[PDB]
Parts: structure tokens; C-alpha cells; sequence
DNA sequence: TCTGACGCGGC
DNA sequence: GCCGCGTCAGA
């Protein structure tokens, strides 16, 4: 992606890219891979991303799911 | 925590090698000629060593689950795994204890140092030429004495007993045990306390040191001879059988069984009472032995195998560039790597690459399998890979599916920039050939003429999106060395979009008004009207202005009818202004930058990805062709040769009577000939340019349409040079020597050129060739070198606070400005307010320069400002983001994380090559090497005078000599004229001899300031000439590293003059600061140091080992016994560590950020 | 080749 | 206090 979009909500473009990797890393644990949404749908690294520029997530509220996990 | 956060290196007791050896070596014995099995006391024997299988005894009759940790009576092998093996250490008993050759040796050798006498008469006792008395006695002998055979043989006669004299290791070794450290020291120091270092007493500073360095480590002296030696573990040394029936074998292997055969016929000779000359020689031959087993070569003629090839010492393994450090611990080989070759792939996205099926399959196979296994096609591995081998139909929907979304990295051999590397998203195509956006292959530098390239694919979720948010290519546009974009058209793309704008007086449909774009594209579908027609066109569409406001711009305005083909792909926001002109490849790069300031990344690249499609499709178009006929010779060329050779003959004829000196008439030769070279090349330029054509109601000259024209003109290849050569004359040619021939060719390649014409130019073109292939390995050295410099330069805090910068104004020539302030000074942020002549401040201090805001220091015409800089950044061992300011690479300012050192270095190292005369001057700049006879700089300020002897040492009277009587003088040539008057108010370092400038006087007397603006204007100056592009703040943080060493005046609790680190001196100064009073902490007066100098300074053992000189550094540190945390972006790459920078530095704040919550 | 650094031997 | 010879170490 051209993370253009991402940086607007997030700064310096390091804070993001670790947001995004804790985001992805929960999804996949969540098992959202059951296979039939996979084929149909893109990757979930760049699902995480995609949140982040629909804002819908929230910065502050990823790192309150950390200590949930 | 389960985490070694540090590593420290120290000497080895005889003790501590008993722990780590598991078993004695006693005989040298590798393995069973008969069966391939290990021998019962060998170098490979299994007992010690441990099992060759896993569970497995040698025997193997204990081969079952029940017992696994037995050990088996038969044989000495333990049941483990075969792993230990590689852990698995050895120790080897010697009968007469071994002087380390690295210490002995050490250049400046340690033990010379400690007995404080002379290295050869230590190698002459060790050798037993001399003998030494260990025991002083009620003798006069000293004890440190070297007594004759004789000698020694009268001394015993005269006092018999109550005196020793050994000779050998031995000697030596209970020499180092008898020694007392505190009274040594306490003499030693009273020597110091009458100091007289003038000569003598510099010697005895060393001395002080290492004695305190070894009383702080605690390890004994006598350490340094060593008793016994450890033996490497069989793994690291493998005997494995080869095909041809032969074994390999290593070097160290064959060392190390001489060493033991020698030992055990030392031990023999000593049970059998033999001769003592016979034991002498015995003696010798094992010192020798270990001294080439530890590094062969280094006193002595290297010993050598049959092949007769020097043998590899364990020491020559670690060190050089196929050495451990450099060569495996860097060079790390990776799998899942393809290279295959490029090709244009002009189709393909600026973020879309060509990749073959067959590479995919392959990277991607380990994927396709557990595809494969969730999909349910197969229920094992192995039938996996046997569906995979016949190549099913289905694997490469699943293929496709798996790499849809998934980044790659495309690589090239010369990796000069970070450019270089770069991730796109990867498309199965047919063929074997990769397939790479035109655009991006600026940036790599490279052309479809064979060229290879190697493809990396991200393992981890964190990887692949990180490339993905860091490495991708559309993240990148303009150079990280410069802001002007790297992604513009080069060559064909930008010649079409030329030829289409450019206008013609008279064309069909001239003069006709369309509505729209829609309706001229119509027109031209038609073609009844012309592309370079002239035709009125209404355009209405916002514009942007600088402060960001947006106005509508309607009207009719008179365009070609390319350029209002062109207007549909630019989009919204962007004044037609930019598109209404010829359209020159710079023009198309200013495009492409204001898109980007203004527009954005993402519309600048949508941008260039609309222009790069139009250009093509127009150029096919215009079918523009290359011919001999287009290349025209000038009608008064003839004439003009003709006139150059009767002037040539008019100086021939009066040297042949004499009046004439010979050098003369060859220096009016040459100007002559490159002046008729001259007139010849201009007159080709306005024929070939200029067209004249008979145009209704007469005949009018206008722009030629001519190709090759067009091509040099456009810019997109091509030069005036090359069409001079093809149209011109090659005129002088220069000779290896580089002075011009007196004979010059009027020959031209269209024409062609006579045999020994082409002889001639023949030199010059091979003397090229040879210089561009050497050239090469000088710029990587010099960039290697630049990067361990400013390697660990990293940027950890928004501010440091300093309010201390540099005054900056535009560097004039004396003949033009060259550079104006303000683009000097753009993108940096001022250290103070500036206020103008009116007395009105413009500009607040802390405030970063914008365009914007820079024209106002033009319009304010403010010459002079100062600016923060890396020098003056106060963070210790670390740059604040202000300091730095704009990043200058996306147009913000520097973000928190961002290694500047290794951009700074990597950024002067790429263009040096490009520039010939030139790199070895900038070379000696950053190596702050002082000219030989540079000039004398007195600090004293005093009337100048001579008259002190008259011998070549004339001195002034530095001192006023008046309030005070006082001579302050040192001696000075009289060879050179002097610079200064007989009576004068001389000036404290005021400059008394003309010549260069010396580096570090100017640090010393002229401060930190002056030396700064002279290093730059120097850098700047030699790049821009070569017209090179390189931001100012690059060249400074280079020089931020080269200052980190100061002298300390006054050693409140620390040394004395000797150089200590800034980052100890302000820490110690601290703790001192306010720990109980003042305490006077420090004095200190700052010290140049060249680059290298600086890297081996380095405070990390590792990070300088790893350099170069790492036997020096090793030896060095093990005495110190120096521990040392890794600190560092090298230190942690070896270790495999994350770096503390970028990504690390954010992932640990988010850690800390996490703790509190839960806290 | 070389550069220097570091040397360290003659006086 | 110094000339002039030398090692090393990287290219
Ligand atoms: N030809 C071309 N296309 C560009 C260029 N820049 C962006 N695009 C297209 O715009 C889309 C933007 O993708 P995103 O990454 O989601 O958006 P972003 O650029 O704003 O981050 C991409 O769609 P996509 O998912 O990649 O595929 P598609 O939707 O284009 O088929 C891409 O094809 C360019 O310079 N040239
Ligand atoms: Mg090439
Ligand atoms: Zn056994
Ligand atoms: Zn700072």
C-alpha cells in the first residue's frame, strides 16, 4: 500500500507498522483462518492495515488488547 | 532474565582450560587406517570427544531406548547426541611451559613492557642464547642482566651458588612471577612525580597504565606464558572422506599432531637423561611448533604443506576479509533467494514486478504445501511434494492465490544506496526472464545488457509488512541524498513528449478553437489537423496556491495541440501553466516535484505512471529514425583547416631560421588547433539546429526537426560533445602523459579516420577504460570506511535544547554565488531570531525553514543566519530530531528511530565514483591529513622579528617584551621567504608562513567554527564543481564523529593529558558536578582525529575487532580484560539481536507503554 | 605502489 | 634534543 492513507491517524511510520503487526498477530490467533474466507479475501497483515485507515480501530485501544491476551 | 545482556573477554588461567577440556590428548592419532573409526587417545578419539551417532557407543553394543545415559565399560564413548561433539573441548599437557607468541610479539610486545627491557635481548633468552639471573643474590648482578656463556661460567666460579641464571620460557616466566605490582608502581610513579618527558619520561606513561590495568583485572602476570594448551573440537577441524576415496584435511590438524609427537619426544629425552644441548634443541623446536599452530609466519619463514601453500593459522581464520568476522558472520547466505535476468517490462506498475512461474513455485513451495495440506488435496507431506513434482494443474491456481498479496525484495550486486534494494508485489508471468518497471531502474542503476538481479522473499508477518510500509518502491520518490524526485523519465519517454509539444508556424487547422479536450482528441482521431498545430483552447479548473487556498481558473488560452492532449492526464489542482511549454526532460522533473509537494505521493506517482504510458504510445507515433544523411559536415570546414595548417607552416617556417624557441612555437601550435577545433564545432551546430524553408510570402529560418537534433536538445541522451566528434573533428587527442600531440585529426567518425589517426586516439580511449576499472574499489573502501565512522549516529530525542548552531551565508567565488543562501539554508531550522537593519525581528529562533518562509529572507535580503547543526547538537551519543531538521528525503521533519550516520555515509561514498579529478583530495580531507610545510601559527600575541642565530631556526619575539620581558619563539626554517615584517603587532594564531592551511591548527587556535565552515566549503566546493548535488548536513555528521576526543587540562579525578572520550569526560564531570562541591570536575581543549583513527578508538572491542587490526585489538582487550555491551546497531547483527534503531528503538517504547497499563 | 602510524637505531 | 634507516598494516 502507499501507507499514505495509515500515516494520517498514526506518526512517524514505526509506531504504525508495529501497530499493524500486533493487530495482524492477534487476528490470526483469533482463528479467522477457517479457509473459506481466506481464498475470498486478502491477506490478514493487510487487513490490519486497512483497519487502521478506516480509524475504526483505534491506536490506543490495540495496545488495551495486548494485556487482554 | 535468561538474557546475556553483556560480553567481556579476559586471559585464560591453566585452571580454568583444565574445567573446559573434557579429556587429555596424549598421543596424535586421527583414525583407524583400516576401518574409518576413532582412535582410542586421538585428536577425533570418540571417548572424549563424545559419540560419532546419536545413542550410539563406538562399540554399539549399547544400542537400545533402556539406556541412554550409560556410559559403556567397554569403551570410553558416553551415550549423548553426536552434537556435543562440536562443544566438546580438549586440553594438552606441556612438559616446559610456552611464551604466548601474541604478547611476545605484539608490536608494541606486552612483556617487553612489564621487564621494561628491549625486545630482541628477550628473544635472545628465550631462544637460550643469553642467560638471565632469576635470583639477584648477595651478588652485584643486577637482576635484569644478560651475562656471556663465559661470563656466566666466571660469575659461578666467583660466587658458585646463592645466584640463578636460567635460561628459556622458564626464566622468563618465574621472572614474571617475582615481581611486586605496589612497590613497582609506587617507584615508577615517584619517576613520574619528577617529571621530565621531554624524551625519557614519554616512554614511562605506557607503563603506569598497564600496570594499573592489570592490578583492576586481578589476572596474574605469569599467565601470559602459557602451561598447558587447549585443543579445538574435532566438528570445527572435520577429517570427512571426499569422492576419489581421499580424505580432506585441515591445516590446524597437521599442527596440532606435530605438537603432540614433539611433546611426548620432549618427555622421552627428559626420562632418558640426555644431552642438554640435545634438550635445548627440543626445547626450541615445540616453541616453535606452537608459535605456528597460535599464527605461522609471524616471527619466522611460514611452514608449508606439499602443495607447498602456507598453512592457516587459527588467528588467520578470524581476521581479513575471508575471515570469520567479515566473511560468515556478514556474509550470512540466505535461502529462499532467486537471481535471474531483467527485462524491460514495460506493462508492468511501478509497484507490480515480473516474476517466473518455476522461481515462484520454488520460494513459494514450502507455502504451497501447507495450501495444499489445509485445502484437503493432500493428507501427508510427501504426497504433497510428489503432486508438486508432476506440476499439477491445480498447485498454480493455489500458487497464484498464495502470491497475491504477498511483497517481495529485488536486489543488485553493487548495493551503493539503500535505493538499490527495493519490495514490489510479485505476478506470475511466462519465461524465466524477471521483468522490472523502467522508472525503478534509475534508482538500480542498471540496463536490460545482461544485467542479474537476486529476489529475497519475507518469511515473518512483521517483515512482510514492514517491506511492504518501508521497502515498497512507491514509498520511495525523491533521493534520500537530495529532494529531486529519482523516478523521472530518462530516455525515450521524455524525447516523445518533446517532439508532440513542439509547435509549427504552419499546420492544417490552424487557428481552429476546440471546447474540449474530448473534442481535440476527436480532431486528431480524424487527423485532418496537425499535432504541432496552434489551436485556441477553454479551460476551467481549480488551481492550488502556495498557502493551500484553491481558486477556479477559466479563460481561452492558445496551446498545441499536444499539449492539449496531454492536459487530460494531469490531474486536478495543477495549473496548465506547467504542461503549456516545450516540455524539456527538466521541465517534466519540476512537474513532477511540485505534484509531489503539493499533490502528494500517491497523485505524483499516478502521475508518472500516466506520462510514462502517453510517451510511449506517441513516440511509436512519430517513428523518429537515425541516419547517416541527418548528421551534415560544415560547407567552410575545408577552409578553415586549410587556413589552421598555413599558420601551422608560418610557424615551421620562422623556428626553422631560429627566431622562434622550440616550447614556444608548440604552445601556438595547440592554441591554434584548438581554436580552429573550436570555430569548426560551433559552425556544425547552427546548421544541423537551423533549417531554413521558403514558406509563403518568403523564406524564413526555423528550428530544425532534425533527430539527433532533437535528441541532444530534449536532453533525454546524447551531449554537445558526441555530435562535435560526429559532425566535428576529434581535434587534440591527449597521450598517455596527457600532453596534447602537436599533430590533431580533422578526420570525423562520418567520414572516417586514417590508420595512424586511429592509433593515436587509440591511447587516450584504453588509458579511460583502465582508469574507470581500478577506480572501482577505491570508492567502496572509502564509503566502508565512512559507514564504520558514523555507523552507530542515531537520532533518540525530538530536542536536545541547545540554543549554540552556525552562521550561515551564501558561499560566493568571488566570480558568481554559485549557491544561494537560501537554498543553503532550506530545510534547516534557525539556532537564534534574526533581526533586520529596520530593527523589526523576522524570525523567531527553534523555527524550521519552509519555502515558504525562505522568501522572505531573500525579500528581506538578510544575508547572514544561524542555523542548529549536528556539531552543536549537546545530546550525548545521540543527534536530536531538531538538530537535524528536515529529513529531506519526504519532505518532513526527521522522524525518531532513523539512522542518519549510515545515510550520511552511504550517500558521499555513491557519487564519489562518477567524479574522477578529485576523490583522493576529499580522501585526505576526511582522513584530516596535514600537509607537509603547511605554515606556522603562533599562539602568543607579540611584534614579529628575526634575528636568533641565523641558522634555520629564527625566531620572533612572540612576548610584547615591553609590560613584560619575556622570549616566546620556537625555531623555523630559513629556507622559506618570511611572511611577516620586521617590526608588526603580531596576532595570537595569526598565520607566519604562506602555504596550505593545516587542519589542526585551526581546531586549536581558530575554534571549532572556523575549521567547520572551511571543512564545508571545501566538500561542497569539489562536489559541485564535478556538479554533483549533496546536502550540507551530510558532510557535518561525518565530522560530529570525527571530534570525541579531548585533552584533559586539569585531572580533578581523572588522568592527565593523555585523550580520554568527551562522552566519559562530561559523565565524570557530572558525577564530580554536584556529587559533594565543585570538585574541579575537568578542563579539556578538544583534538582532531582521522577517520580509521576515530573507528579503532571506539569504545566496543567487537564493533573495532571486526574493522580491521583484530589480532592487535584482541590482545589489546584481554589484558584490559574490557567488558563491553553491544551499544550498538554492529554489535547486535552478530549476536542476531534486534538493533537499537528504527523499528527496535519503536517496538521497545511501545513495550514500556504496555508495562504501565498493566502496572 | 603507498601512508601513515608506529617504530627505534644511529649522533 | 634529531636526522635518517625500519616493521606493521591495509589497498
Ligand atoms: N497503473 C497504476 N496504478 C496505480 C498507481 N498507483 C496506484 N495505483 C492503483 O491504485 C490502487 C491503490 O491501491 P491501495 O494501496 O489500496 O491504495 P493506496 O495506493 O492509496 O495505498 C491499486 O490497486 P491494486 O489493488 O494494486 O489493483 P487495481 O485495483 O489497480 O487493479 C493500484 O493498482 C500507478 O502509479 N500506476
Ligand atoms: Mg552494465
Ligand atoms: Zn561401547
Ligand atoms: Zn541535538
Amino acid at each position: 500500500v502507499t501507507v499514505e492513507d495509515c500515516l494520517d491517524k498514526v506518526e512517524t511510520r514505526f509506531d504504525l507498522v508495529v501497530l499493524a503487526s500486533m493487530r495482524a498477530n492477534k487476528i490470526l490467533k483469533n482463528g479467522y483462518s477457517e479457509s473459506m474466507e481466506n481464498e475470498k479475501k486478502e491477506k490478514a497483515t493487510v487487513v490490519a492495515l486497512r483497519e487502521i485507515a478506516e480509524s475504526e480501530i483505534t491506536s490506543e485501544q490495540i495496545l488495551r488488547n495486548e494485556i487482554e491476551g | 532474565s535468561k538474557k546475556f545482556d553483556i560480553i567481556k573477554i579476559s586471559l585464560a588461567s591453566p585452571e580454568v582450560i583444565r574445567s573446559w577440556s573434557h579429556g587429555e590428548v596424549k598421543k596424535p592419532e586421527t583414525i583407524n587406517y583400516r576401518t574409518f573409526k576413532p582412535e582410542r587417545d586421538g585428536l577425533f578419539c570418540a571417548k572424549i570427544f563424545g559419540p560419532i551417532k546419536d545413542y550410539e557407543c563406538l562399540c554399539g553394543k549399547y544400542k537400545r531406548l533402556k539406556h541412554r545415559g550409560v556410559v559403556c565399560e567397554r569403551c570410553g564413548v558416553e551415550v549423548e547426541q553426536a552434537k556435543v561433539r562440536r562443544e566438546r573441548m580438549g586440553h594438552i599437557d606441556l612438559v616446559c611451559p610456552v611464551v604466548h607468541i601474541w604478547y611476545l610479539k605484539s608490536l608494541p610486545s606486552r612483556i617487553g613492557l612489564f621487564l621494561d627491557m628491549p625486545l630482541k635481548n628477550v628473544e635472545k633468552v628465550l631462544y637460550f642464547e643469553s642467560y638471565i639471573v632469576t635470583d639477584p643474590g648477595m651478588t652485584p648482578l643486577e637482576k635484569k642482566q644478560l651475562l656471556t656463556d663465559e661470563e656466566y661460567a666466571e660469575a659461578l666460579e666467583n660466587y658458585g651458588y646463592e645466584f640463578e641464571a636460567s635460561m628459556g620460557a622458564e626464566a622468563i616466566r618465574d621472572l614474571l612471577a617475582d615481581t611486586d605490582i605496589e612497590s613497582e608502581i609506587e617507584l615508577l610513579q615517584a619517576e613520574c612525580e619528577e617529571s621530565k618527558s621531554t624524551a625519557k619520561k614519554e616512554k614511562a606513561i605506557k607503563r603506569l597504565r598497564l600496570l594499573e590495568t592489570f592490578q583492576a583485572s586481578g589476572n596474574k602476570p605469569e599467565w601470559m606464558v602459557m602451561t598447558v594448551l587447549p585443543v579445538l573440537p574435532p566438528d570445527l577441524r572435520p577429517l570427512v572422506p571426499i569422492e576419489g576415496g581421499r580424505f580432506a584435511t585441515s591445516d590446524l590438524n597437521d599442527l596440532y599432531r606435530r605438537v603432540i609427537n614433539r611433546n611426548n619426544r620432549l618427555k622421552k629425552l627428559l626420562d632418558l637423561n640426555a644431552p642438554d644441548i640435545i634438550v635445548r634443541n627440543e626445547k626450541r623446536m615445540l616453541q616453535e611448533a606452537v608459535d605456528a599452530l597460535l599464527d605461522n609466519g609471524r616471527r619466522g619463514r611460514a611452514v608449508t604443506g606439499s602443495n607447498k601453500r602456507p598453512l592457516k593459522s587459527l588467528a588467520d581464520m578470524i581476521k581479513g576479509k575471508q575471515g570469520r568476522f567479515r566473511q560468515n558472520l556478514l556474509g550470512k547466505r540466505v535461502d529462499y533467494s532467486g537471481r535471474s535476468v531483467i527485462t524491460v517490462g514495460p506493462s508492468l506498475r511501478l509497484h507490480e514486478c515480473g516474476l517466473p512461474k518455476k522461481m515462484a513455485l520454488e520460494l513459494f513451495k514450502p507455502f504451497v504445501y501447507s495450501k495444499l495440506r489445509l485445502g484437503g488435496h493432500a493428507t501427508t507431506i510427501k504426497q504433497a511434494k510428489r503432486m508438486v513434482e508432476l506440476e499439477e494443474a491445480v498447485v498454480w491456481d493455489i500458487l497464484e492465490t498464495v502470491i497475491n498479496e504477498h511483497p517481495v525484495l529485488l536486489n543488485r550486486a553493487p548495493t551503493l544506496h539503500r535505493l538499490g534494494i527495493q519490495a514490489f508485489e510479485p505476478r506470475l508471468i511466462e519465461g524465466k526472464a524477471i521483468q522490472l518497471h523502467p522508472l525503478v531502474c534509475a534508482a538500480f542503476n542498471a540496463d536490460f545488457d545482461g544485467d542479474q538481479m537476486a529476489v529475497h522473499v519475507p518469511l515473518t508477518v512483521e517483515s512482510q509488512l514492514e517491506a511492504r510500509v518501508l521497502m515498497m518502491s512507491t514509498n520511495n520518490i525523491l533521493s534520500p541524498a537530495s529532494g529531486q524526485p529519482i523516478i523521472t523519465p530518462t530516455q525515450d519517454i521524455v524525447l516523445g513528449l518533446y517532439y508532440i509539444t513542439r509547435e509549427k508556424e504552419g499546420a492544417r487547422g490552424e487557428g481552429k478553437l476546440f471546447s474540449s479536450y474530448e473534442d481535440v482528441s476527436r480532431a486528431y482521431n480524424s487527423g485532418t489537423i496537425d499535432i504541432h498545430a496552434k489551436i485556441k483552447l477553454r479551460i476551467d479548473r481549480q488551481v492550488f496556491d502556495t498557502k493551500g487556498n484553491t481558486y477556479n481558473e477559466k479563460g481561452v488560452v492558445n496551446t498545441t495541440v499536444g499539449r492539449a492532449l496531454l492536459l487530460n492526464i494531469l490531474p486536478e489542482g495543477l495549473s496548465f501553466s506547467l504542461l503549456n511549454k516545450v516540455l524539456v526532460k527538466k521541465e517534466i522533473s519540476k512537474i513532477i516535484n511540485q505534484a509531489f509537494r503539493v499533490l502528494g505521493g500517491k497523485a505524483t506517482v499516478v502521475l508518472a505512471d500516466k506520462l510514462m504510458y502517453a510517451g510511449f504510445k506517441y513516440s511509436t507515433l512519430s517513428g523518429v529514425s537515425v541516419g547517416v544523411d541527418d548528421m551534415t559536415i560544415p560547407d567552410n570546414k575545408e577552409a578553415k583547416i586549410e587556413e589552421a595548417e598555413k599558420e601551422i607552416k608560418q610557424i615551421t617556417e620562422q623556428y626553422q631560421s631560429s627566431l622562434i624557441t622550440e616550447n614556444e612555437r608548440y604552445n601556438n601550435i595547440i592554441n591554434i588547433w584548438s581554436k580552429t577545433s573550436d570555430e569548426v564545432g560551433a559552425s556544425m551546430m547552427d546548421a544541423i539546429s537551423k533549417d531554413t524553408v521558403s514558406i509563403n510570402g518568403e523564406k524564413k529560418e526555423i528550428e530544425s526537426f532534425n533527430s539527433v537534433y532533437m535528441m541532444a536538445k530534449s536532453g533525454a541522451r546524447g551531449s554537445y560533445n558526441q555530435m562535435r566528434q560526429l559532425a566535428g573533428m576529434r581535434g587534440l587527442m591527449a597521450k598517455p602523459d596527457g600532453t596534447m600531440i602537436e599533430t590533431a585529426i580533422t578526420a570525423n567518425f562520418r567520414e572516417g579516420l586514417s590508420v595512424l589517426q586511429y592509433f593515436t586516439s587509440t591511447h587516450g580511449a584504453r588509458k579511460g577504460l583502465a582508469d574507470t576499472a581500478l577506480k572501482t574499489a577505491n570508492a567502496g573502501y572509502l564509503t566502508r570506511r565512512l559507514v564504520d565512522v558514523a555507523q552507530d549516529l542515531v537520532v533518540i530525542e525530538e530536542d536536545c535544547g541547545t540554543d549554540d548552531g552556525l552562521m550561515f551565508s551564501a558561499i560566493v567565488e568571488d566570480g558568481e554565488v554559485k549557491v544561494p543562501l537560501v537554498e543553503r539554508a532550506l530545510g534547516r531550522t534557525l539556532a537564534a531570531d534574526v533581526v533586520t537593519e529596520k530593527g523589526v525581528v523576522l524570525l523567531e529562533a527553534g523555527t524550521l525553514l519552509d519555502e515558504n518562509l525562505v522568501e522572505l529572507l531573500d525579500d528581506n535580503g538578510i544575508d547572514m543566519i544561524k542555523v542548529r547543526s549536528p556539531i552543536t547538537c549537546k545530546t550525548r551519543r545521540g543527534l536530536c530530531a531538531k538538530c537535524y531538521g528536515r529529513d529531506l528525503a519526504r519532505e518532513r521533519q526527521v522522524n525518531v528511530g532513523e539512522s542518519v550516520g549510515v545515510i550520511a555515509a552511504q550517500s558521499i561514498g555513491e557519487p564519489g565514483t562518477q567524479l574522477t579529478m578529485g576523490l583522493p583530495r576529499v580522501a585526505e580531507l576526511f582522513e584530516a591529513r596535514r600537509p607537509k610545510d603547511a605554515a606556522i601559527l603562533s599562539p602568543c600575541d607579540g611584534m614579529v622579528r628575526l634575528g636568533n642565530r641565523d641558522t634555520k631556526e629564527k625566531q620572533r619575539i612572540e612576548i610584547i617584551d615591553k609590560n613584560g620581558h619575556i622570549v616566546e619563539e620556537i625555531l623555523l626554517p630559513k629556507s622559506r621567504h618570511l611572511v611577516v615584517f620586521d617590526g608588526e603587532q603580531v596576532s595570537r594564531g595569526d598565520v607566519l608562513a604562506d602555504g596550505p592551511t593545516d587542519p589542526h591548527d585551526l581546531l586549536k587556535y581558530k575554534g571549532l567554527e572556523e575549521f567547520a565552515d572551511y571543512i564545508l566549503i571545501e566538500a561542497q566546493s569539489v562536489y559541485r564543481m564535478q556538479g554533483v548535488v549533496i546536502n550540507d548536513k551530510h558532510i557535518e555528521t561525518i565530522v560530529r564523529q570525527m571530534l570525541r576526543k579531548a585533552v584533559i587540562l586539569d585531572e580533578g579525578d581523572s588522568k592527565f593529558v593523555k585523550d580520554e572520550s568527551i562522552e566519559l569526560v562530561r559523565i565524570l564531570e557530572e558525577n564530580d558536578k554536584l556529587r559533594k562541591q565543585g570538585k574541579k570536575e575537568v578542563e579539556y581543549e578538544l583534538v582532531l582525529m582521522g577517520i580509521t583513527r576515530s573507528s579503532l578508538s571506539t569504545e566496543s572491542f567487537l564493533s573495532a575487532a571486526s574493522f580491521q587490526e583484530t589480532t592487535r585489538v584482541l590482545t589489546e582487550a584481554s589484558i584490559n580484560s574490557q567488558i563491553d555491551n553491544l551499544r550498538g546497531l554492529k554489535e547486535n547483527v552478530l549476536i542476531g539481536r534486534l538493533i537499537p534503531a528504527g523499528t527496535g528503538l519503536a517496538v521497545r517504547k511501545e513495550s514500556a507503554k504496555i508495562e504501565k497499563m498493566r502496572e
